[PDB]
Parts: C-alpha cells; sequence; structure tokens
C-alpha cells in the first residue's frame, strides 16, 4: 500500500542498495518520508512521456506550493532548526529545473521504478532469460525515441541557422559595424552548438548499435536450442515447441534494423547542405551504415528455418521418411515478420544440392511445382508461411546415405536483397513400404548421435516401444 | 635512422593489433571517478585533464623549478595552468589558447590559488608580441602519418619559442619528432646556447614518440634519441602486461593572497561601525590571512549561511506561447545568471577591484571651474528644501520607485509593515542625533553579485552590475537630506538643457530629431567601459559643492550625508572557504555608491561637465593640460560666458549615455583631457579617433534605434525599436517573486501590453501579445514592476481597452503632431515595412516561415486551451 517504511524494516542489504541509490540521487532522503504519501500519489509515468508541456508545469507549480507550505507548519514548532534548512537548501536546487519541467518527471518516475525492483526481489527471496529480453527491447524503444527527439530539434536548428545566413548574405553589407561583430559572435556560437549537436548525435547512435548487436548475439543461440529441441522432439517424443515468442523477437529487431537505417539516410541527407569542414559525420554514417547493414545481413543469414520436415500425411507415425509417388507436406516458417507491401515474396526448392563423390546416388526430381507465391496479405493475416502439401519426387544399400532438401529465397525490403538458403533433417528414400521396418532402426542409427547436421555419409526404451 | 623504420613498422598494422599495442608497460591514472565528479558540476578537489600527473611528475623529480610569472601557451582545458597556480613561488599564471570547433576551450574552477590564474580565449600564439615572463611552458603540437609535415610544424614551433627565451628564465617545450636530422640541426644550436637536453615521460602513451626540452639537465642528443628508439622497436617482444594505476592528484580548495596592498583606512570614521559589527557576531569572529583583496583594506570575517543559484524561474505562462522560439540560441544563454558565492568572487575579481590615476594641475583646475559655473547655473529658479515624513510614508505605502533595500527580515517582514510601528521611527530618530554631531554607526552596504553568462553579457545591457543593498533607515535620511534633485526635476529638460529626465520613451525620437537640424558635423556616441568604477575624489569632492546654497540644519545634514557615508564605505562580501561560507567585511574610499536615483542625477551631472570640457578643448580655447596659465583662465570664463546655454543644447544625456554634435569635425581628435580623467572609451585603440554618422536614424541612444512612419492619411510618427531577440529572452525571465499562478499570470499579462503599446509596429510582437491577454482570466490588476526602471512612465498598467490607451498616448498629448483626428480600430495602425522586420529579427519571408507558420492558428488555438482549468476569455 506504500514504500519507504517497508524498504526500512525488510533488511539490511537491500538498505545498501536504498542507501546508494537516494544517496547520491539529488532528490533528498528526508523530504522523500515527509512528502510519501503526496509523491506516490501524482501521475509522474504520464509527465514524464508523454505529450503536453503542460501537465509538467501543473507538477511543478504544485510541488512548489506543497514545498513551501509545509515548512511553515514544522517552523512554527522550534528544535527542527534542521529540516526546515533542508526545506530551503531543496527549493534552490529545483530551480535549474524549470528551464524543462520534464526533467523532473523523469528523474522521479525512475527512482520510483528502482525500489519497485527491490521489493519485488526481497519478499521473492524471502518465501528470466525472456524476461531480460522484453526489458532490453523496452530499452531499446525508449532510447530510440529519444533519438528520435533528438534528430528533429537538430533539423530545426539547422534550418534556422542556413535562413539566418542567407538573410545575412542578401544583406550585402561589407561594413565595420559592431553589430557586424555580434552577429558574426552569435553565429560561432550557432555553429559550435550544431557541433556538439552532431557528436552527441554520433554517440547516441553507436550506443544504440552496440546494444543492438548485443541482443542479437544473446538472441541467436535460443534458435539453435530450439533447433536442437525440434530435432529431439521430432524423434517420436512429445515436446512443445512453440515459435511465437521466436518469431515476435525476430519481428521486433528487423523493425529496429530498418528504423535505424533509415534514420541515418535521412541524417546524411539533411547533413549534405551545410556540409563544411571538420565534420565527423562525412566517416561516421557511412561507416555506422555499413555496421548496420552487416548485422542485418548476419541476422537474415540465420532468420530462415523450416517448422516442419517433409512428413508422411498418410501415416504420420514415421516422420522424416520419403516413398516414391506419393505427396509430402511441408512448412517453412520466417521468424521475420516484415515484407513490402507491393511485392510478393518468392520461394524455391531443390534436392541434394550437392552430390557425394561415391558411386552414383540414388538423385531425386521433384516432379511437382518447386516454386510458390504468396500473397501480401497472408503475412498480416498468420505470417509467412509457406506449405507445400503435395510435393513429390521421381527417381531418375538403401540406407548409407541420406538426402537434404534446400530451400531458397530472395528477401527484399527497403531496396535491400539478400541471398538466403536452408537446409532441411537428412531423409531416406524408400521404394516399398516393407523395408521401412529396418528402415526406422537405420534412421535411428544416423539421429542418435550425429554431431553433424549436413553430414551425409535401455534409453533407446523411449523410443522404440514408447508407442 | 632507426626512428624511420620504427615508424615504417607501425604504420604497417592493422586497427585491432594497433588497439592492443598501446599499452605494454604505461602508466595510467584512474579516472574512473574524475568524469563524474566533473559532470555533476563539481569544482574542486579534482584534475580537469591528465596533464596534472605529467607535469608533477617532472616538478617532483626537481628537473624544472617554477617561480616568479608563469606564461603558458596553449593551455587547452587548462590542467598545466591550474596545477602550478597551487605551488609555492608562482606569483602570476596568465594563458593563451585558439578556440573554436575542434579545439579545446579553458573551462572555470574552484581549487587552491584559483584566484592567481587568468585564461583567454580566441587568441593566436603565432602573431602575439612578447612579454616578460620568468618560466615559460610550450604543449603545442599535432601528429601526422607524414614525417616531413611532422619535422616542418616542430621547426615552426622551435621557431616561435626562439624569441621568448632569455639567459635566466626556465622553461618546459614539448618537441614532436626529434629523430630525423633537420630537427636535430636545428637543436644543436639552441642547446649549445641555452642548455638542457630531452627526456621521455613515462606516463606517455606508446604510441607516439614525443620528448621533452628541460632546463636542469645534460647530455647528448643523438645517444639519447637512439636508446629511446632502441627500446620502442624492443618494447613489443614480451606479454601484455596490465598498466600500472595511479591515484589521481587533489589540488584541495580555498584562495591565496599574494601579499601586497595599496590602501590605508581612516579609523576614527569607521570604528565605531567596525566594533559594532564585532560584537553582534563575537562567537565566531576570526582573521583570515588568504584574503585575496588588494585595493580593499581587510578587517575581519565571521559565519553564515549560503543564499542563491544559478539560473531563475522561467515564466510558465509566457511560455508555452513562443514554442518556436526554444532553438535559438540568444533566448536561452540569456536566461538567467549565477549568483553563488563563487559567481560573487569571480565577479569581484574581475570588475570592482581595480585602480585608477589621479589628473593633472590643469585638469583639475578646469572642473572646479566648470562645476562651480554649472551649478551656479542650474540653481537659478529653483531653491533647495527639506523633505518630511509623510512623503516617504506615502512613497512607501504606493510601492513606488523605492531603492534597493533589505527590510530588516529580523525583526519585521516587509516596508510597509514596518512603517507604522513606533521603534523604527526611534531607531531613526537616536541615528538622525548621532549624524547632527558629525558620527554615524549603523550605515553598512551588502553587495550581491549578478552577470555571469557567456552570450548574456551581450544582450543584457550590463554585464558586471555588483549592486548595492542598504537599510531602509539609511536610506530614508538620505532621502530627507538629497530628494529635492528629483522631487523638484531639477535636471528635467526645462531646467537643463540638456537632460531628459521625465521624458517618455516614446518620445526621445522627436529628441533626436530636433537636434539633427543645428549646423555641424556628425553626430558622436561614444561610451565608458565601467562607468561607475571610474569615479575619482575629484569628482565627488566637485559634486559636493552643492551645500553652498543650502544653510542651517539642511546644510549639516547634508554635510554629513556626503561626509561620513559617500566617501568613507563599509561593505560585506560573501566568499567560498574550506569550512563553509563566510562573510568578510572591507572598506574603501572612492568609487560611486549610493541610492538609484541619486547616483542618476549625479552621473547625469558629472557627464555634462565633462562633455563640456571636451567641447572646450576640441574649440582649440586651451592647448596644453600639464599646466595652465593666466590669458587662458580668462578665456575660458569668457567662453562659458558668451555660448555657454547655447552649446548645451546641442547634447542629450539621460544617464551615462550621450549624444553630441559639434560645431565642427576637430571633436573627434581630442581625446588628451578625456583619458585623462580616466574615463576611458570602451572597444577602441587608446588613441584612435572617433566614428560619426551621417544620419540620425542609426544613433543608438539607450539600447535603441529610432525608424519613421507613415500612416495611411499621411501623418507621420517616430517609434522606438530593438532586436526582437533580446525581448524575447527577457520576457521569459520571471524576477523570482512568484511561487503562485497568479503572480505570474499578472506579470506576464502586466508587460504583454508593453508590446501592443510601444512596439505595436511589427508583425511578430502583436500577434503573440493577443494571445497572452486571451489566456488570462482577465479581471486581475496587472500590478509588477517590468521593465525600464529609469523611464518614468509606467503608464501601460492601466485597467481599460488599448485603443483608448493609444488614441490618447500617440495623437492628443502628442505636441508634435498638428491635426488631431482621431482613428478607431487596430488596422489603420501600419506596419514596419516588410524587409526591414526581418532585419531586425524576425521570422518571417522564407522557410523560417515555413517553421513558425505552424505558431500561427494550428498551435495559438489550441495552446489557449491548453492553459488548463484555468479560465480566460477572447480578445483576437
Ligand atoms: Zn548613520
Ligand atoms: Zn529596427
Amino acid at each position: 500500500m506504500a514504500q519507504w517504511e517497508m524498504l526500512q524494516n525488510l533488511d539490511s542489504p537491500f538498505q545498501d542498495q536504498l542507501h546508494q541509490l537516494y544517496s547520491h540521487s539529488l532528490l533528498p532522503v528526508d523530504i522523500r518520508q515527509y512528502l510519501a504519501v503526496w509523491i506516490e500519489d501524482q501521475n509522474w509515468q504520464e509527465a514524464a512521456l508523454g505529450s503536453d508541456d503542460s501537465k509538467a508545469t501543473m507538477l511543478f507549480f504544485h510541488f512548489l506550493d506543497q514545498l513551501n507550505y509545509e515548512c511553515g507548519r514544522c517552523s512554527q514548532d522550534p528544535e527542527s532548526l534542521l529540516l526546515q534548512h533542508n526545506l530551503r537548501k531543496f527549493c534552490r536546487d529545483i530551480q535549474p529545473f524549470s528551464q524543462d519541467p520534464t526533467q523532473l518527471a523523469e528523474m522521479i518516475f525512475n527512482l520510483l521504478l528502482e525500489e519497485k525492483r527491490i521489493l519485488i526481489q526481497a519478499q521473492r527471496a524471502q518465501l528470466s532469460q525472456q524476461h531480460e529480453i522484453e526489458s532490453r527491447i523496452l530499452d531499446l524503444r525508449a532510447m530510440m525515441e529519444k533519438l528520435v527527439k533528438s534528430i528533429s530539434q537538430l533539423k530545426d536548428q539547422q534550418d534556422v541557422f542556413c535562413f539566418r545566413y542567407k538573410i545575412q548574405a542578401k544583406g550585402k553589407t561589407p561594413s565595420l559595424d559592431p553589430h557586424q561583430t555580434k552577429e558574426q559572435k552569435i553565429l560561432q556560437e550557432t555553429l559550435n552548438e550544431l557541433d556538439k549537436r552532431r557528436k552527441e548525435v554520433l554517440d547516441a547512435s553507436k550506443a544504440l548499435l552496440g546494444r543492438l548487436t548485443t541482443l542479437i548475439e544473446l538472441l541467436l543461440p535460443k534458435l539453435e536450442e530450439w533447433k536442437a529441441q525440434q530435432q529431439k522432439a521430432c524423434i517420436r517424443a512429445p515436446i512443445d515447441h512453440g515459435l511465437e515468442q521466436l518469431e515476435t523477437w525476430f519481428t521486433a529487431g528487423a523493425k529496429l534494423l530498418f528504423h535505424l537505417r533509415q534514420l541515418l539516410k535521412e541524417l546524411k541527407g539533411l547533413s549534405c547542405l551545410v556540409s563544411y569542414q571538420d565534420d565527423p559525420l562525412t566517416k561516421g554514417v557511412d561507416l555506422r551504415n555499413a555496421q548496420v547493414t552487416e548485422l542485418l545481413q548476419r541476422l537474415l543469414h540465420r532468420a530462415f528455418v523450416v517448422e516442419t520436415q517433409p512428413c508422411m500425411p498418410q501415416t504420420p507415425h514415421r516422420p522424416l521418411i520419403l516413398k516414391t509417388g506419393s505427396k509430402f507436406t511441408v512448412r517453412t516458417r520466417l521468424l521475420v515478420r516484415l515484407q513490402e507491401g507491393n511485392e510478393s515474396l518468392t520461394v524455391e526448392v531443390s534436392i541434394d544440392r550437392n552430390p557425394p563423390q561415391l558411386q552414383g546416388f540414388r538423385k531425386f526430381n521433384i516432379l511437382t511445382s518447386n516454386q510458390k507465391t504468396l500473397t501480401p496479405e497472408k503475412g498480416q493475416s498468420q505470417g509467412l508461411i509457406w506449405d507445400f502439401g503435395y510435393l513429390t519426387l521421381v527417381e531418375q544399400g538403401v540406407t548409407e546415405e541420406l538426402h537434404i532438401i534446400s530451400f531458397t529465397v530472395k528477401y527484399t525490403y527497403q531496396g535491400l536483397k539478400q541471398e538466403l538458403k536452408t537446409d532441411t533433417l537428412p531423409v531416406v528414400i524408400i521404394s516399398n513400404m516393407n523395408q521401412l521396418s529396418i528402415a526406422w532402426a537405420s534412421v535411428l542409427w544416423f539421429n542418435l548421435l550425429s554431431p553433424n547436421l549436413q553430414n551425409q555419409q535401455g534409453p533407446a526404451l523411449s523410443w522404440q516401444f514408447s508407442s | 635512422t632507426l626512428g624511420e623504420k620504427w615508424k615504417n613498422r607501425l604504420n604497417a598494422l592493422g586497427k585491432s593489433e594497433f588497439q592492443i599495442y598501446k599499452k605494454s608497460g604505461i602508466q595510467e591514472v584512474d579516472r574512473t571517478l574524475a568524469k563524474e565528479g566533473i559532470k555533476r558540476g563539481e569544482t574542486d578537489h579534482h584534475a580537469v585533464s591528465r596533464g596534472s600527473a605529467k607535469l608533477r611528475w617532472f616538478v617532483e623529480r626537481n628537473l624544472v623549478t617554477p617561480e616568479g610569472k608563469v606564461v603558458d601557451l596553449g593551455c587547452g582545458r587548462g590542467g598545466w595552468s591550474y596545477y602550478c597556480g597551487g605551488l609555492k613561488n608562482v606569483k602570476e599564471v596568465k594563458g593563451l589558447t585558439k578556440g573554436g570547433p575542434g579545439h579545446e576551450e579553458p573551462i572555470p574552477m574552484s581549487t587552491y590559488g584559483w584566484n592567481l590564474v587568468r585564461l583567454q580565449s580566441g587568441v593566436d600564439v603565432f602573431f602575439t608580441p612578447p612579454e616578460k615572463c620568468d618560466t615559460l611552458l610550450c604543449d603545442i603540437g599535432e601528429s601526422s602519418p607524414n614525417p616531413t609535415v611532422e619535422a616542418g610544424r616542430t621547426l615552426r614551433v622551435l621557431n616561435l619559442v626562439e624569441n621568448w627565451l632569455n639567459n635566466n628564465t626556465q622553461f618546459c617545450i614539448k618537441v614532436l619528432n626529434p629523430y630525423m636530422p633537420s630537427v636535430i640541426e636545428k637543436m644543436e644550436a639552441l642547446q649549445r646556447k641555452y642548455g638542457g637536453a630531452l627526456v621521455r615521460n613515462p606516463l606517455s602513451r606508446n604510441s607516439t614518440h614525443e620528448m621533452y626540452w628541460v632546463s636542469n639537465a645534460s647530455g647528448n642528443i643523438v645517444s639519447s634519441v637512439n636508446m629511446i628508439s632502441r627500446m620502442l622497436i624492443n618494447r613489443f617482444t614480451m606479454r601484455h602486461k596490465k598498466a600500472t594505476y595511479e591515484p589521481d592528484v587533489d589540488l584541495g580548495s580555498g584562495t591565496r593572497n599574494i601579499g601586497i596592498e595599496s590602501e590605508t583606512p581612516n579609523l576614527d570614521i569607521i570604528g565605531k561601525r567596525i566594533e559594532k559589527i564585532k560584537q553582534e557576531h563575537e562567537t565566531s569572529w576570526h582573521y583570515d590571512q588568504d584574503h585575496p583583496y588588494k585595493t580593499w583594506a581587510y578587517h575581519g570575517s565571521y559565519e553564515t549561511k549560503q543564499t542563491g543559484s544559478a539560473s531563475s524561474m522561467v515564466n510558465g505562462v509566457v511560455r508555452l506561447l513562443t514554442k518556436p522560439w526554444d532553438i535559438i540560441p540568444m533566448v536561452t544563454q540569456m536566461a538567467m545568471t549565477d549568483t553563488t558565492p563563487f559567481g560573487q568572487q569571480r565577479v569581484f575579481k574581475e570588475k570592482v577591484d581595480t585602480r585608477t590615476q589621479e589628473p593633472k594641475e590643469g585638469t583639475k583646475k578646469l572642473m572646479k571651474i566648470t562645476a562651480e559655473w554649472l551649478w551656479k547655473e542650474l540653481g537659478k529658479k529653483k531653491t533647495p528644501r527639506m523633505c518630511t515624513r509623510e512623503e516617504f510614508t506615502r512613497k512607501v505605502r504606493s510601492n513606488a520607485a523605492l531603492g534597493a533595500i533589505f527590510t530588516d527580515e529580523n525583526k519585521w517582514k516587509s516596508a510597509r509593515e514596518a512603517v507604522e510601528d513606533s521603534g523604527f521611527w526611534e531607531l531613526v530618530d537616536k541615528e538622525r542625533n548621532l549624524h547632527l554631531e558629525g558620527k554615524c554607526e549603523t550605515c553598512v552596504y551588502n553587495m550581491m553579485g549578478k552577470r555571469e553568462k557567456k552570450l548574456g553579457e551581450f544582450g543584457k545591457a550590463k554585464g558586471s552590475r555588483a549592486i548595492w543593498y542598504m537599510w531602509l533607515g539609511a536610506r530614508f535620511l538620505e532621502f530627507e537630506a538629497l530628494g529635492f534633485l528629483n522631487e523638484d526635476h531639477w535636471f528635467s529638460r526645462e531646467n537643463s538643457l540638456s537632460g531628459v529626465e521625465g521624458e517618455g520613451l516614446h518620445k526621445l525620437g522627436y529628441i533626436l530629431r530636433d537636434v539633427s537640424k543645428k549646423e555641424g558635423g556628425a553626430m558622436y556616441a561614444d561610451d565608458t567601459a565601467g562607468w561607475d568604477t571610474r569615479i575619482t575624489l575629484e569628482d565627488l569632492k566637485n559634486e559636493e559643492m552643492v551645500t553652498n546654497h543650502m544653510e542651517g540644519e539642511h546644510k549639516k545634514l547634508a554635510e554629513a550625508i556626503f561626509k561620513l557615508t559617500y566617501q568613507n564605505k563599509v561593505v560585506r562580501v560573501q566568499r567560498p572557504t574550506p569550512r563553509g561560507t563566510v562573510m568578510d567585511i572591507i572598506s574603501r574610499r572612492d568609487q560611486r555608491g549610493s541610492g538609484q536615483v541619486v547616483t542618476y542625477g549625479l552621473n547625469t551631472f558629472t557627464n555634462m561637465e565633462a562633455q563640456l570640457i571636451r567641447q572646450m578643448e576640441g574649440e582649440g580655447v586651451f592647448k596644453s593640460i600639464q599646466h595652465l596659465t593666466v590669458t587662458e583662465e580668462i578665456a575660458v570664463k569668457n567662453w562659458l560666458v558668451r555660448v555657454g546655454r547655447e552649446r548645451l543644447s546641442r547634447m542629450a544625456i539621460s544617464g551615462d549615455d550621450c549624444v553630441v554634435k559639434p560645431l565642427d569635425d576637430r571633436f573627434a581628435s581630442a581625446l588628451t583631457a578625456l583619458n585623462d580623467m580616466g574615463k576611458v572609451r570602451k572597444d577602441i585603440q587608446q588613441w584612435e579617433p572617433s566614428r560619426g554618422w551621417n544620419d540620425w536614424t542609426q544613433v543608438p541612444f539607450c539600447s535603441h534605434h529610432f525608424h519613421e512612419l507613415i500612416m495611411k492619411d499621411g501623418r507621420v510618427l517616430v517609434v522606438p525599436c530593438r532586436n526582437q531577440d533580446e525581448l524575447i529572452g527577457r520576457a521569459r525571465i520571471s524576477q523570482g517573486a512568484g511561487w503562485s499562478l497568479r503572480e505570474t499570470a499578472c506579470l506576464g499579462k502586466s508587460y504583454a501590453q508593453m508590446w501592443s503599446l510601444m512596439y505595436f509596429h511589427r508583425r511578430d510582437l502583436r500577434l503573440a501579445a493577443n494571445a497572452i491577454c486571451s489566456a488570462v482570466p482577465s479581471h486581475w490588476v496587472p500590478t509588477s514592476r517590468t521593465t525600464w526602471s529609469i523611464h518614468a512612465t509606467h503608464e501601460w498598467m492601466t485597467t481599460e481597452d488599448m485603443l483608448t490607451v493609444w488614441n490618447r498616448v500617440w495623437i492628443q498629448e502628442n505636441p508634435w503632431m498638428e491635426d488631431k483626428t482621431p482613428v478607431e480600430s487596430w488596422e489603420e495602425i501600419p506596419y514596419l515595412g516588410k524587409r526591414e522586420d526581418q532585419w531586425c529579427g524576425s521570422l518571417i519571408g522564407l522557410t523560417s516561415r515555413a517553421t513558425w507558420a505552424k505558431n500561427i492558428q494550428t498551435a495559438i488555438n489550441q495552446v489557449r486551451s491548453l492553459i488548463g482549468n484555468e479560465e480566460y476569455t477572447d480578445y483576437m
């Protein structure tokens, strides 16, 4: 129902964390508890992150009102000759915040949230990766919003400087006027301000790139683990392998990368106008663009996976098995739910791209269509879903080597096109039903202890007789 | 040479391998705390840059021993100068730097001995005349992959530095590329002439091959260079040793005295005041030995609590309307100044602590004669008299233009509260009885500092203000003594033919037009840098001569006020110290400190006298100022009688601002007498002739330029004008009497009508004045001191509609307007052209309008509702 006193009674280790935060924090500790009821009653979240430089001002004025009044009532009682001064001491440090009210709301709102982390952590101990991912993406969105605001402000300041320089140029006044000295001095000041804004924007962009690379390198092992779990679950074992969290994460990452690249394009286009000497932007823009492109390519290269391997529809008991002259069902998904709204996306298929060097293997040709087209609205309605439920294979000891089916896609978005390839789990082709009785055991021989998935060359009781 | 091979090897490398080579045995300093210490605003116990440890390593090992006066070339942020300031034998540190984009600028700090260090920015060393010095430091130089350009830069640096050294000067100069022959041969002769050698600083990074040239050492160049090159090429063979972190130095805090004093006090006058002040705070009375005062006497100090901050209230209501003005740097950089004890000390050191020189005999005689004649001339129709208590009560009751005073917050809380009590009058009577016997006991001043921005000093029409507060009783006593000067309008244009006191702002343009109708040369409008601190004792003695027209108790009181207070002053000022905050008490004889109105009158008188003397000199009446002889004294007196009155009608002096139209252009070349009295001009060479104007619409006066306007029917008006940025930026500042919505709303509405009355003729200010008056809920009296304190009009504070006031001011009460046909709408009033508006600072005409035009219609009609639950009423 409240805070402060709850933290005090809890225990020392959380008090030390409380001690550190509130100490260096400008807001004095004493003022926190006297005004505790009022502070927690205010909607600081709306003031810090919203559109209306009026609510922040209102909260500013009310804060001053409360600070002034409470001092007077306590000043009437003597022997409180230390808190009264502290009330006036805080009244001086609030004064610089009058320039920008929103600085108050952000500082208070952040302070309220942090002690909530301590409280929940303390009770949980007394009585992970996904939450870290969500926190990371939330911070990313917030600081990207901050970067957007900074870019807009820089654009406006550069525009007004260009207008002032233009009106000075059309003036054509070569005089020894002290007004001219004043205006040249203020021109130098404007140039210094512009340089400072540019360097700050560059630093923020670099921080964003670092954080986003960290998120991607944390994300990829989850995809690898899901692939391993899918391999272990396709072998007649019930284990869920849902893709919703991974697809959402991939979509968020793709959106963030595209937004970052698009902003840098506009930044360079703006900088072109009044580009001049000692401009780090001329190199920073291209280096950041190259890094962003590299990260996008790296993410998209592993972003292609196959949800469902080619399976027998009539007999689902045996997966990863092929028979001549029959239809097969395959499902491939893109973890990134992004696509241009005017261009359909095209996916091709192939079988046995790389043949072995041994005696001529049983190469097979896809009689049916190897190409499928997805309508753009399908990505919105259900996602990037590819289904081939009628694929067939024909033939141009039986289980000594396996065959690999490959998927190839050209992904295009915002003018960037990348070639993408992926492979499915190795499979064996049988020309008759009877040989499957030993083909199952031979497939197990490959599956149980294969460290390389692309190598075409007691405990079992959970599989042999689990059915 | 081996250095070339080392450089080629380093150049042939990759970035990843490069980034690891840097730290392989160097010594680092742990700056993990200094960065965030400086970021939050701390100004002590910290090192600004990394060079402090670099120079410390040399000093502790007594390679170079600074002493006397130290000159730093290219100080950058200023680590070396700040470190040197805290040493023992150092007496003064001077630093020059070349600021601007891509370059470091100095920053202010308050470490030990911070008052002995002075730094400058935007000065190029390569074309600076040499000056006397005892120690020389140079740390300039930039690296480049090409060795030839590095050699050229090193040669240029050496040639620049060579001119400064003498036989007995300590030096420490950085040399960048010493391993190739064309620098070696040059350094041979230098080492032969001046001695010293080269040594390497261990703390330097491994990427560079720089060295340093020191004063107290010996050896051979080539052997040392070869040894260093061999070590460099052998270094990249072992493992990666973790750099040995070293703790950053701390500099403490406080001030440091130099040991010279040049002022002697008069104890028989101020002994009682000093004794009383000491007895009041006897508990913590102590003598400090580190007072930084040179030209002021020092007596003692005690303890107090710090008052002040950085930046003030910004008017909330005024904002949210001038949204497009946030990007403009002039508006924001001028917002508010610093009044903390550190800023007060900085201002006091910069401006108040100065010294002036006495004039010669001829100047003294001329000033005496002119002052006598002028005093006899002004009092031809008037007669001095004493003021009463009832007038003072009436003035204080109606919130008149009282001086800057403190109301003795202990016993009472406000002036109006304190007037009605009888004990206040008992204290006043006691002080009056003491004064009547030529003694004073409770007449001390309080100082407060202001004026401290970068771009704010160029647009606040002031800077270095340093205003003086006074007790209420002393203010009443001074009023009783010398209120007749202002209550009788002694300096009006009717009585004295030069003053403009009592004229509103909207009427000075006509006066300037009338001055231009005479025959002569051009108009000259020079100004003085820091007029208030250039007043000598002679000016005070000359102004004291008004008592010759008084008699009796009035004469005795006036003489006592002039003698015991105006030229024997005691002042309290704050000072930061390691133990907290202390208050010092100091004394001084000359310089001007008094009430505002008395100061205005006396400044006007002195300015008139000085201008008359300069006009005398230009005409060639007298020749030599060293000594004045007979047949010139009579000539001077005859000139004053014959044409004295008509010469005073060629000028217009408000305060310390003057505009003069002489008889001939010889006026611009006569600068001996003006420089002799100490009235040095501002931003000009000492003997450079002045500059005139051939048009009356360009001459500045009271920080204004006066355009002229033509109505639709044909009548012509003259209107004031300024730079719009200054007006908008000042309109955002609240004086600090708020802590409420009603106060700030009333203030905004109060000086949102100045714009509708005076500055109505420009597009961008007449639209922003209707919105603000449509946003406040009306029905509230707009009572608050706005601006232009000296202009005694304050007439836009009425309640009725502005059209009637405009008709009453600009038509019927305008002597220079012939026909009196009135107007009946706000559309007949014209605008300030189209391009002249952009010239003076508007935001219309091109893409800036593409940004602003969001303000109009789209934003105004929605922000007025954004005001919130606070009601209003439409006006547009
Ligand atoms: Zn007195
Ligand atoms: Zn103008």
